[PDB]
């Protein structure tokens, strides 16, 4: 409906050819924008990690599992490549880590956001040094629709990397590999 | 409040630039500690930062063009022309750590509440005046002569004066700031600044590590000399 | 505006307004029409006098003229008529060595942020172009700032336009546009006689080749970061 | 007392009582009392251990000789699992003496804390009043009153914090045995766990 999210490059109006709306309730709607908001959460990660890895980077000085023989630079400049050399411990890891940030993430809030609340708003994880404790509520909603539409930009990032690695020489800027 | 004082300080900077804060620095709650404490942090940090560039760019030269003191102290190891990066590469070990120490015991002093309450004045991130040096009346042992006025030149001047000194200041710091940081950048990649190119060494070490190459062990000391 | 109407037909009593793109209605910046028209004439008396300086640069330099001074920087360098020898007056930019091209540049552009400066402008008395204000007004480098005292200021460095008369002002301002209209003419004429031979009626056999680019100010001489990785590709 | 009445909540699951199987609604009060008991002994038990099995993982021993003959680091050249082994017997039945005559003189005290007594709160000197037996009138908890300078809100704060390090701790030293006992079931244990 209404909402966050819309602005200029549209008209100021809602984007939506393909309807996707108006079989869309209060609770549908609040589920479009928490998946909206987590995919370009993650697409923005995405982007930032792959970015930084396959272009340059000093990367993390250390060892990464003094036990079974793995490099942090002996993963390589690759993105799916070094995912694959990343040790099968440290995949669990991190997908347990985040299992259960987002168990927590789904039983904390209790005013759901699919029975009330606001999406996107997850417990713990955003600023913990407080850099917008101070900021103006008319700046907040500047701040995420910047959120939103850089989150976008990300997921057509992530998706451009993706193909790239896939099918080559798709997204003609992104070489062969 | 502080917001305004960095508003009026930046006009009389520059009346041309006036405020520029792209960064938005001067809304950023730090340690959760309030706009008027970030504000005095931020401007003595600035104030310091400028008094460190100055006195380092006229320590470089000093350095670079060789300016030893004299005979039997800390100066008889650094060899006869070595360019500033190695005057603090030739110099013992415990030089460099009593130097640091005694720059902390000036921070201690400078940030000590019964040196700062013996003024009558306040931190300055609790309302004080960023960049001020307390006096010494507060030390244990009476000092001869204080740190900002050695010499009673200063405490006539109008306030105005001293304003105007204070701009002077930081218009020199941040001025002296960036020729410093010219000085070492020339010294790590070349081409950097087009005015140094070929006037200062390329350096090997790294500037952030007060301690990766060690000094010597020569204990400088006759009369007495029972530490070995 | 719609002032400018009565500005065309002063400049030529026959031709009025011309503009078959109507790039007055054209609102580029989003602002108020007035900022657009403010725009545009600042843009072509900023073009205009670029033009007949760089037209009377050509003409100066197209004929074994330069200058007796040095620009060494130190027992050694050019000659200040080595660049005279490099041919026309297109591989002479192309041949000063590689901070001169540099302090030039940051000069023009010194002088147009001393330009754009509204603080700078409001204190002469004016504003910015598009902000109101009068167009192709260079304020005063004196008035403004500069701590240590400077001569003269930029227009009028001698003083020799002082009280004088006002329509006369106008006068100036119209012929302005007319010579920089033309001087525009005449500068890109010789610029496309240096790369293209075949063009203008005129002009022929009497320009230098200069096999390189006229809108590319550094050379490949330059030591400047990318700049080798930017002349990797000419074109047409 | 009451579930609804206790200091477990938490800001993690919400800010209501977590429980999700109904285990407090079909019990009485009593059985309420014995589970914030068992609660917090496991959580303190926790605590300790996982401290004692992160000192040993990394190798940390006395400065000594444990038993004449077995020095601590010679307990300590293996993990912290193969070093319970290492202890002589006579002085793991001192450690297991002394924790049984804590855990009666505890439960021994009066106002049961299933019978009018608060669960989890120990009194200071379980040693103190008993016919027969004298000890020094050293505190179980707080022989040095750290927590006599704080308020009741400070006091409140910190029980939730030591409910929630209770919990966390539990599961950590879960962790830690099942680790050794299964290798590769919790990756964050490298070799020496
Ligand atoms: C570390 C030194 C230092 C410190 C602490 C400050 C602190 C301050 N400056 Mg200041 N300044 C400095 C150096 C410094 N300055 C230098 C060298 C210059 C000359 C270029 C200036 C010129 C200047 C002006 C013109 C003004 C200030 C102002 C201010 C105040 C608030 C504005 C702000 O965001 O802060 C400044 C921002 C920072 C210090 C950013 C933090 C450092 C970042 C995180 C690292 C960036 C590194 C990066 C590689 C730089 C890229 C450079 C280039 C590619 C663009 C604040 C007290 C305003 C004022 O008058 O208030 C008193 C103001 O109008 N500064
Ligand atoms: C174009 C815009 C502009 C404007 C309007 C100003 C305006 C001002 N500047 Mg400023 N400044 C500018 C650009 C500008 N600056 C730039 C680009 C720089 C970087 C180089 C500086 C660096 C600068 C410093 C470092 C200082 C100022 C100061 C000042 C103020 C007073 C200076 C005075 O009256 O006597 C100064 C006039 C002189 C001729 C100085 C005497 C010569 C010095 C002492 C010797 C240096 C010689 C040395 C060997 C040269 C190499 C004044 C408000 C001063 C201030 O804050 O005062 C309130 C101050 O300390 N400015
Ligand atoms: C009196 C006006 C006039 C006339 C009759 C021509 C006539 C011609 N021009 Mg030309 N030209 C003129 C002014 C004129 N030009 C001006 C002022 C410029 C600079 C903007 C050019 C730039 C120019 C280029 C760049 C080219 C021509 C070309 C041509 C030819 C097609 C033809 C001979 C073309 C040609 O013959 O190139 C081989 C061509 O490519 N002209
Ligand atoms: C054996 C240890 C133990 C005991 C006795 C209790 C007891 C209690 N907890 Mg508690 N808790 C524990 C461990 C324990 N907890 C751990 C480890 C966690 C972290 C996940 C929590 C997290 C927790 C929360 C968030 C809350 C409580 C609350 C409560 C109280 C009311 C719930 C109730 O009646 O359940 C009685 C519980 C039992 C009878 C224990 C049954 C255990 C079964 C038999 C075994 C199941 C274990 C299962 C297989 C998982 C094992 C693997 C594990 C390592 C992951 C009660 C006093 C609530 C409270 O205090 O509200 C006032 C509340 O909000 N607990
Ligand atoms: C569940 C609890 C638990 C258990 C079963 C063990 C079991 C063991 N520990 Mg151990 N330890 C624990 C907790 C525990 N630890 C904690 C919490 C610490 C951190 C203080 C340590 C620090 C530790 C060291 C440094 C060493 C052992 C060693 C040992 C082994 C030999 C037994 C021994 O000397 O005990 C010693 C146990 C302790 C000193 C812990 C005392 C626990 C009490 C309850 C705390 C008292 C409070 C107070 C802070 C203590 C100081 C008070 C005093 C200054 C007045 C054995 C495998 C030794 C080893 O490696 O094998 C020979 C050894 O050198 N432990
Ligand atoms: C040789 C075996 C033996 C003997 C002679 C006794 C004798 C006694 N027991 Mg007893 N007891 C024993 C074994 C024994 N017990 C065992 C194995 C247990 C199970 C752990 C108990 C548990 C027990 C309880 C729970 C109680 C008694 C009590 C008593 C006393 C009854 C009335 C009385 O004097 O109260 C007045 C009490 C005294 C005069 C106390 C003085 C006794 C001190 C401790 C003597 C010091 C002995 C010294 C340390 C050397 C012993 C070495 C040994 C530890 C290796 C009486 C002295 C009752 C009592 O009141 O005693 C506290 C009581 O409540 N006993
Ligand atoms: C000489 C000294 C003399 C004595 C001086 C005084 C002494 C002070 C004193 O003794 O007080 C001790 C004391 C106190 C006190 C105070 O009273 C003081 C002193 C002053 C007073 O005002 C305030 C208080 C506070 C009342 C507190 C103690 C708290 C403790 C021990 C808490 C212990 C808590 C252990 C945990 C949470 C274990 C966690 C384990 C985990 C998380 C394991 C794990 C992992 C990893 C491996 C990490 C990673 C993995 O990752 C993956 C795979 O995802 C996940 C997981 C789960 O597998
Ligand atoms: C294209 C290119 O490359 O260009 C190059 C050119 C070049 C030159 C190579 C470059 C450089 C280097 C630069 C510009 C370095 C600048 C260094 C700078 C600006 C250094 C300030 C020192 C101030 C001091 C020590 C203050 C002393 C102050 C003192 C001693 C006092 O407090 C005394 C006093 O206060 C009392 C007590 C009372 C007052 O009443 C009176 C006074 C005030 C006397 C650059 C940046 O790289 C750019
Ligand atoms: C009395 C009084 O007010 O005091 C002063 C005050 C005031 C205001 C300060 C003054 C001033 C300032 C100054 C110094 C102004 C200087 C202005 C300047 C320097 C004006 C150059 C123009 C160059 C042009 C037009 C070149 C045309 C070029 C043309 C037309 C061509 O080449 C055409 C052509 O190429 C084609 C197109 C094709 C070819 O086939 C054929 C040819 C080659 C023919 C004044 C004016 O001095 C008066
Ligand atoms: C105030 C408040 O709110 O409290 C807080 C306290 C606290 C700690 C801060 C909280 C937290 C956060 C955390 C860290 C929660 C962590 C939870 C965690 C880490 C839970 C791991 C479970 C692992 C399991 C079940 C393993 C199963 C293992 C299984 C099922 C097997 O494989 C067994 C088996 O292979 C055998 C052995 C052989 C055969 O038999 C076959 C099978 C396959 C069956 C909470 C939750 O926020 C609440
Ligand atoms: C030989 C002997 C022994 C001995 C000995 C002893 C006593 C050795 C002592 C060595 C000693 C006592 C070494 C001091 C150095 C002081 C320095 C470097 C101070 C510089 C101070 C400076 C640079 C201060 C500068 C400023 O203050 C100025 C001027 C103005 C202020 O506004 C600002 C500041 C504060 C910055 C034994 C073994 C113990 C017993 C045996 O029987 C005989």
């Amino acid at each position: 409906s209404d909402m966050e999210g819309t602005g200029p490059e549209t008209g100021g109006k809602v984007f939506d050819p393909m309807g996707l709306s108006k079989i869309a309730s209060a609770e549908t709607l609040a589920w479009y924008r928490a998946a909206e908001l987590k995919h370009s959460r993650v697409a923005m990660a995405a982007v930032t990690g792959w970015a930084w890895v396959s272009s340059g980077g000093p990367l993390f000085p250390g060892y990464l599992s003094v036990e079974q023989g793995v490099t942090f630079e002996s993963l390589g400049r690759d993105g799916y490549a070094a995912w694959a050399a990343v040790p099968e411990a440290g995949k669990f890891q991190i997908l347990g880590v985040i299992g259960i940030l987002e168990i927590l993430s789904e039983s904390a809030v209790k005013p759901h956001y699919m029975a009330g609340g606001t999406p996107g708003k997850v417990p713990l994880l955003w600023d913990p040094l407080g850099f917008t404790a101070k900021l103006s509520p008319e700046t907040l909603a500047r701040k995420r629709l910047a959120e939103l539409k850089n989150g976008r930009l990300a997921m057509i990032g992530v998706m451009s990397l993706v193909s790239a690695h896939f099918i080559p020489n798709s997204v003609p800027l992104l070489p062969g590999s | 409040s502080a917001k305004a004082d960095l508003e009026a300080f930046a006009k009389e900077c520059n009346p041309v630039v006036g405020y520029w804060d792209p960064l938005g620095l001067a809304d950023l709650p730090l340690w959760g500690q309030d706009q008027d404490a970030v504000i005095g942090w931020l401007r003595h940090s600035e104030i310091k930062h400028g008094r460190i560039a100055m006195a380092g760019f006229v320590g470089y030269i000093a350095h670079a063009n060789g300016f030893r003191f004299g005979g039997i102290g800390p100066q008889n190891v650094v060899p006869e022309g070595a360019s500033a990066p190695e005057v603090w590469d030739s110099i013992p070990f415990l030089a460099k750590l009593q130097i640091i120490g005694a720059i902390g015991v000036l921070e201690h002093i400078s940030e000590d509440k019964n040196f700062l309450a013996a003024d009558g004045m306040k931190h300055y991130m609790r309302g004080g005046k960023p960049g001020y040096f307390p006096t010494f009346s507060a030390n244990v042992h009476p000092m001869p002569l204080n740190l900002f006025d050695p010499f009673k030149w200063s405490k006539n001047a109008s306030p105005e004066k001293k304003a105007k000194g204070l701009v002077t200041e930081t218009n020199n710091g941040r001025l002296a700031m960036l020729g410093l940081f010219g000085f070492l950048s020339e010294s790590k990649i070349p081409g950097s600044v087009p005015a140094l190119s070929g006037i200062i060494p390329s350096y090997d070490g790294d500037y952030m590590q007060p301690f990766l190459p060690t000094g010597p062990d020569t204990s400088l000391w006759t009369i007495g000399n029972l530490w070995a | 505006k719609a002032e400018l109407e009565s500005l065309a037909g002063k400049l030529n009593p026959v031709i009025g307004y011309w503009d078959p793109l109507n790039l007055a209605d054209y609102d580029q910046w989003s602002q108020g029409q007035e900022a657009a028209i403010g725009f545009l004439r600042h843009a072509e008396i900023k073009h205009g006098r670029v033009a007949m300086a760089a037209f009377v640069g050509y003409i100066v330099q197209s004929n074994g003229i330069c200058w007796p001074w040095a620009l060494t920087g130190g027992p050694n360098g050019v000659m200040h008529s080595d660049i005279l020898a490099a041919g026309g007056p297109a591989d002479q930019w192309d041949a000063l060595p590689t901070a001169s091209k540099l302090q030039i540049l940051l000069f023009v552009g010194g002088l147009e942020l001393w330009s754009e400066n509204s603080y700078v402008l409001g204190l002469s008395g004016e504003k910015h172009y598009m902000r109101g204000g009068k167009p192709g007004f260079f304020p005063s480098i004196k008035k403004g700032g500069i701590p240590h005292p400077v001569p003269f200021d930029l227009f009028d460095p001698f003083g020799l336009s002082k009280n004088a008369s006002p329509e006369k002002k106008a006068k100036g301002l119209l012929a302005e546009i007319n010579n920089g209209r033309l001087a525009m003419l005449g500068i890109m004429a010789f610029v496309s006689e240096s790369k293209v031979p075949g063009s203008v009626p005129a002009l022929a056999g009497k320009i230098a080749p200069y096999s390189g680019e006229v809108m590319a100010p550094f050379a490949a001489s330059d030591n400047l970061p990318f700049v080798a990785d930017m002349l990797k590709s000419p074109l047409f | 007392a009451l579930v609804d009445s206790m200091e477990g909540v938490g800001e993690e699951t919400g800010g209501q009582i977590w429980d999700p199987l109904g285990i407090s609604e079909a019990v009485s009060d009593e059985a309420v009392m014995w589970f914030r008991a068992s609660e917090l002994k496991h959580g303190r038990v926790a605590m300790l251990a996982s401290v004692g099995y992160l000192v040993g993982a990394a190798k940390i021993s006395f400065p000594g000789e444990l038993a004449k003959g077995v020095t601590f680091a010679s307990v300590a050249a293996n993990g912290p699992y193969q070093a319970w082994d290492a202890v002589p017997q006579a002085g793991k039945l001192q450690i297991l003496s002394i924790i049984l005559a804590l855990e009666w003189a505890t439960e021994a005290k009066k106002p049961h804390y299933m019978r009018g007594g608060v669960p989890g709160k120990i009194e200071q000197l379980p040693f103190d009043g008993i016919q027969g037996l004298w000890a020094p009138k050293i505190k179980f908890w707080d022989p040095l009153n750290f927590t006599g300078a704080l308020s009741a809100e400070q006091k409140a704060r910190k029980r939730k914090a030591e409910l929630k390090n209770g919990r966390l701790a539990m599961i950590g030293i879960i962790s830690f045995i099942t680790g050794h006992n299964l290798p590769g079931s919790v990756p964050a244990l490298d070799s020496s766990f």
